[PDB]
């Protein structure tokens, strides 16, 4: 149905996603069981790794498009980020090496990510009807990743440890490249301009440098995450001065604000909603006893089944809105769940976790995997810029609003911390349903701003 | 994932056992033990725990005499019954739970030992 690069691409994201969102389903418990860190302790400093993580972002696809090559660039991110995850796995001989080591995977993932979808959108003639398809397919390749990974990595750290499972992560990296470089012949004239022209020593030392003082700013932030606080801070503060001196991007500020939100909820799935499934949630469903940390499954799950079916079936600032209301409700059923349905000892049916989880999967279906593209309608350098630092402020918003639901270790009676769950997910309920009616009243006008 | 118990038996009023609990594949470290034991003619009752991080939850009838443990290099729960009174006669199992939390009541937990019985006598030497 597709080109034959469709199909290379598809699994090097495959098994890149599955590598990152191995670690990224075990790292808040990895940080309270292995490293001592309290829960809020913990919830902060993943906060931290994911803004790095995505604001880094922006850099890969400069890198691909205008110093190295994309396939260059997929060959140099492949390898920092499995050098990042053998360095995690070392991390427990060496317990001092965990933050460089997160750092590595960041700046990797940072020099990655834009890569391949840049790629992808190369095997296509510029018009060519399969496009959606493919990028819907891409997707979904990243979804199935997550889906393997989110599932079988807990039951593998609690089965054979933590190094075993971050060098899987890393050996899922490797294979990546080996497929890599087996299919090369596919894509001999698919690329970026640099691609094509010798590689430049000098731009990859630019690199190599830029990459290793990047990877120790990451550890730094990480383990003082009271200094990314103001970084982030004055940071945001000032480029708003900038973007407000210098009105279709008006538009783009206010599904930017709106965009955060969603992202100080979707980080709420590895942390608080993880200990949640953790400490208040049945550890069985259909009768078969799971790890509760794979619960954070659920969500590529929900997305792979509905991708293609929302493929099949207003506009962008209506698309956003319900998003917006899909989230509302995914944490409003959380807290519904923990008021009125649990049992007297505390514990709720994991079939009310499911449900959150297929509400905020329809929010990442309306929202993130339609914002930047027309994002992009409406717009430049300037706002990818901005853009990545406000999901990267997000993502540190979200580790604290998650603090609100830490458990101290000594406790072990569920009535104590399901009402604590249940406070602090109505509370994100009903804040996200007046964001997203506010969002519906601006509807009308932000749609005429897009003409 | 299957918890082999020890160190039941038959005991005096006054006197002391400890059971121990540990398991196969999982490594114990990330699971909450809870002891639970059922009397003849009574459901299971949650008697003692400890979670993956080292807290701890009691019965009331046992505060005071028993003691849960745990030693993550042998990867071992222990509960230390003292003072050990007859209608401490039960079996004794004990239930492993991933993370923190100690549920009251056996459906929160997913892994069981098969059960160990312990007896107390009322026996005592003749004056
Ligand atoms: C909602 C998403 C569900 C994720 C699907 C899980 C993938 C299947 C696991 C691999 C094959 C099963 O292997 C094993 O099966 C038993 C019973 O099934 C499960 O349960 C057993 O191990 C896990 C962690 O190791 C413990 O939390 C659990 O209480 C224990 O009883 C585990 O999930 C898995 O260790
Ligand atoms: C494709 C050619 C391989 C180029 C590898 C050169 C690496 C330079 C090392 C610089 C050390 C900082
Ligand atoms: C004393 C512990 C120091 C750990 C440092 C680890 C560095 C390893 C570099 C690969
Ligand atoms: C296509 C070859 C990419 C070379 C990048 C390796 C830099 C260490
Ligand atoms: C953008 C909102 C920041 C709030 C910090 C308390």
């Amino acid at each position: 149905q597709q080109p034959r690069p469709f199909f290379m691409i598809f699994f090097v994201e495959l098994w890149e996603r599955f590598g990152y969102y191995g670690v990224q389903g075990v790292l808040a418990v990895f940080f309270v069981k292995q490293l001592g860190f309290s829960q809020e302790q913990a919830f902060v400093t993943f906060g931290a790794f994911a803004a790095l993580v995505y604001g880094l972002i922006s850099i890969g696809g400069y890198v691909g498009d205008h110093l190295l090559g994309t396939k260059r660039t997929i060959v140099l991110g492949a390898l920092v980020l499995a050098i990042g995850y053998f360095m995690t796995g070392m991390s427990l001989l060496k317990p001092d090496l965990i933050f460089i080591a997160l750092g590595t995977i960041a700046v990797g993932n940072g020099l990655f990510k834009a890569n391949p979808a840049s790629l992808l959108s190369k095997c296509y003639p510029p018009k060519d009807p399969r496009l959606d398809g493919a990028f819907t397919l891409f997707y979904m390749s990243i979804n199935i990743g997550s889906l393997i990974a989110l599932s079988l990595a807990p039951v593998i750290a609690d089965r054979f440890g933590y190094s075993v499972t971050y060098n899987l992560c890393g050996a899922g990296l490797i294979i990546a490249l080996l497929v890599y470089i087996a299919c090369r012949g596919m894509v001999k004239d698919i690329g970026s301009e640099p691609d094509f022209r010798p590689m430049s020593f000098s731009k990859l030392l630019y690199v190599l440098l830029g990459s290793v003082v990047m990877i120790f700013v990451c550890a730094w932030l990480m383990h003082n995450v009271e200094v990314a606080n103001l970084v982030l801070i004055v940071l945001s503060i000032v480029v708003t001065i900038i973007f407000f001196r210098q009105n279709k991007m008006f538009v783009a500020f206010v599904l930017m604000l709106e965009a955060v939100v969603f992202y100080i909820l979707y980080a709420q799935m590895p942390t608080s909603l993880n200990f949640f499934a953790i400490n208040n949630v049945h550890h069985e469903i259909l009768g078969f006893s799971i790890n509760p940390v794979s619960f954070q499954a659920l969500n590529p799950f929900w997305v792979v089944l509905a991708s293609p079916i929302l493929a099949g079936i207003l506009s962008m600032p209506m698309k956003f809105t319900l998003g917006m209301f899909m989230c509302s409700l995914g944490f409003l059923t959380a807290a519904a769940a923990g008021m009125w349905f649990a049992d007297a000892q505390g514990l709720t049916s994991p079939w009310f976790i499911v449900l959150v989880y297929l509400f905020q999967s329809l929010g990442e279906l309306f929202i993130s995997a339609l914002g930047l593209a027309m994002i992009a309608a409406l717009v430049m350098g300037f706002i990818l810029g901005m853009w990545f630092l406000t999901q990267a402020a997000a993502f540190l918003l979200g580790g604290y609003v998650a603090t609100f639901t830490a458990v101290p270790d000594n406790i072990t009676d569920p009535l104590e911390t399901l009402p604590v769950y249940t406070n602090v997910f109505g509370k994100i309920g009903l804040v996200t349903l007046g964001v997203a009616v506010v969002m519906l009243l601006m509807v009308p006008w932000l749609k005429r701003m897009i003409a | 994932v299957q918890l082999v118990e020890s160190g039941g038996g038959l005991v005096q009023a006054g006197g002391s056992l400890r059971l121990s609990c540990a398991a196969s594949g999982p490594t114990l470290s990330n699971y909450a033990v809870g002891w639970f034991r059922q009397a003849p003619g009574k459901e299971r009752e949650f008697v003692a725990g400890i979670n993956w991080s080292s807290g701890l939850r009691y019965k009331d009838v046992v505060k005071g005499r028993f003691t849960v443990s745990r030693d993550n290099v042998k990867d071992t729960v222990y509960l230390q019954m003292n003072s050990l009174k007859p209608e401490d006669t039960a079996v004794y199992y004990c239930a492993a739970r991933f993370g923190g939390m100690l549920p009251l009541q056996p459906s929160g937990y997913a892994n069981w030992g098969q059960g160990t019985q312990v007896t107390v006598s009322s026996h005592h030497h003749h004056h």
